[PDB]
């Protein structure tokens, strides 16, 4: 397996020993926040750090495209004719203290998120599709009617009843049902409003995974030891330590071999890591898309709809396409990215093999000729004196709300401005400078939207159900440019239709959607990304493969 | 769901 020129796995030629201690770190300049309950946890650092303990007690295995498979802590089955998910817990799934994992423990997860008393921020409207749950959530019902237990609370089966099936329900991270358990018997006597701060969820939790946290140092570390009661295969290792390391201290740690594995390392550091003897640098395709938006209208909050009513040359498809073809993304990436940004052909990242295809053609290749032609034949005639094109007497001049963040943010934006000059388009930065992130979010997300930009950039970390509704639908607030297209609406609907319960059909729907978006060019896909992970050469069985379900059990060291 | 980033 490769990801770009990166290997996904480190095939160590040396056998693992019995036992050993593995030293892992997460790169963060901010402290970890321990919270073992998924619903109550808001810290991304700690979520990752919880991996050896079961990842906040996730239940389902998946394939390498995040499609549910059988064989994890539990199984999930979907029955369309009855509108039901059936979650079947393993006969021998236990908590770390030996107690059984039961049907109640799954239901309890729902309570942690849905009952406001716990203070979760993790409710979503998707959950209102489960029967009874909105009513539980607003306090109208004392219980969640659509969640029933075929063999009772202390049984191993839960049935979840929906108002409508959704084809994304076969993908992990779909959000229509939840994927974790909480130890009801361990936590039942904790007042909901105290749950998040309790030892029992923070420093002294119960977990279901291969390791359990023997010690937790607030903000800093976990000491993992084997969890005797884990259902799967006994780990090779005796222990794992998992610590936060600052961005500034990371490279040093690798040089001294203080950590065998450092996760979360940033792209700008790669050139420093690449040459470290002692390490194998793995890579993997990220759940990420960056793109260019064009400003085409406004958002009507009251009526929850985007109206594509803005006066701008960008209303011309030819102009939208031309500004895309003019960019040199591939060139930019080759200069700056160290291989970790690669040109997107489409809006769905290639890690989603079941949802896209490299056959879809976008703006991944600069074509200045085509760009100049498109503009030519749309009446934007070059004004020889000025070096910029005009139509009906007005210059083709736009504002680019480029933003800070990327090590080479300033330089990249300048490159694009110059490319655009080449095709007779005059482009300037929003107020002559890059926008700060928080200013950019505000600018983009505040209804009804601003009229004082034309082009901007956005980037998303996608969930493992790569839903486009919330980014690009007519009703989405996050449709920053505010386009509204019947064909696009149709396409998006088809993707989430009953027909799309069939994977082949869904694939084709995703593909058509991607094609249509590139053609219409309301937005333009920019980059896909790779993540990297340095691994000490003594590590055995390490891999970034997203279908690898037992790495913490399999992983070892050769000495 | 997705997140800025």
């Amino acid at each position: 397996l490769k990801a770009g020129n990166f290997d996904v796995a480190y095939q160590n030629p040396d056998k693992a020993i019995k036992g050993g201690n593995l030293k892992v770190a997460y790169q963060s300049d901010s402290p970890m926040k321990a919270q073992w309950l998924s619903g109550l946890s808001n810290d991304a650092t700690f979520a990752t750090m919880s991996g050896p303990g079961g990842g906040q007690d996730g239940l389902f295995f998946t394939d390498s495209g995040f499609k549910f498979i059988k064989g994890g802590a539990a199984d999930v089955a979907l029955d369309k004719e009855s509108k039901t998910a059936t979650i079947t817990l393993r006969k021998d799934l236990k908590w770390s203290d030996g107690s059984e994992v039961t049907a109640k423990d799954y239901e309890f997860t729902y309570e942690t998120i849905a009952n406001p008393a716990y203070g979760s921020d993790r409710w979503t409207d998707s959950l209102a599709n489960i029967v009874g749950l909105s009513d539980y959530h607003t306090g109208k019902a004392k219980t969640i009617s659509g969640i029933t237990f075929p063999d009772g609370e202390n049984g191993k089966v839960i049935k979840v009843q929906f108002k409508e099936m959704k084809p994304g329900m076969t993908q992990s991270g779909n959000g229509y049902f939840l994927e974790t358990v909480a130890p009801y018997q361990y936590l039942k006597d904790v007042a909901p409003k105290d749950l998040a701060s309790s030892p029992k969820t923070t420093t002294k939790p119960l977990v279901t995974g291969p390791f359990k946290p023997e010690n937790v140092v607030a903000g800093e570390s976990i000491k993992y030891v084997p969890n005797p009661y884990y259902w799967g295969e006994k780990p090779k290792l005796n222990s794992i330590t998992y610590e936060v390391v600052s961005t500034a201290k990371s490279v040093a740690a690798l040089s001294s071999s203080k950590y065998d594995i450092i996760n979360g390392m940033v792209s700008s550091q790669y050139k420093q890591v690449k040459n470290l003897k002692g390490y194998k640098v793995l890579g993997q395709q990220a759940m990420y898309i960056s793109l260019m938006y064009y400003n085409l209208g406004h958002y009507d909050a009251k009526n929850s709809i985007n109206v594509q009513d803005r006066k701008t040359p960008l209303q011309d498809q030819n102009v939208r396409q031309a500004i895309g073809y003019a960019r040199n993304v591939a060139e930019v990436d080759n200069k700056f990215s160290n291989g970790l940004s690669t040109p997107a052909n489409s809006l769905i990242p290639p890690i989603f093999k079941q949802f896209t295809s490299s056959s879809v053609k976008g703006y991944e290749k600069q074509d200045l000729d085509k760009a100049n032609k498109l503009l030519d034949e749309d009446g934007w005639k070059l004004n020889k004196s000025t070096g910029y094109r005009e139509k009906d007497g007005k210059e083709l001049s736009l504002v680019y709300a480029a933003r800070v963040g990327d090590a080479n943010a300033e330089t990249i934006a300048q490159n694009y401005i110059q490319q655009w000059k080449k095709i007779g388009v005059k482009v300037s930065l929003y107020n002559g400078k890059l926008m700060e992130f928080n200013s950019w979010v505000d600018h983009m997300t505040t209804p009804p939207g601003a009229n004082d930009w034309d082009i901007t950039d956005g980037s998303w970390s996608l969930a493992s159900e790569p839903s486009q509704q919330d980014l690009f639908s007519a009703a989405a607030p996050y449709n920053f440019g505010h386009f509204n297209d019947s064909e696009i609406t149709k396409d998006l609907n088809d993707i989430d239709s009953a027909k799309s319960e069939n994977p082949t059909y869904r694939k084709a729907a995703f593909v058509k959607y991607q094609e249509d978006m590139n053609k219409k060019a309301y937005v333009i896909p920019t980059n896909f990304m790779l993540n990297y992970t340095p691994v000490n050469k003594r590590v055995v069985g390490m891999t970034l493969d997203y279908g690898a379900m037992n790495t913490w059990s399999e992983i070892g060291v050769s000495s | 769901s997705f997140a800025n980033g």
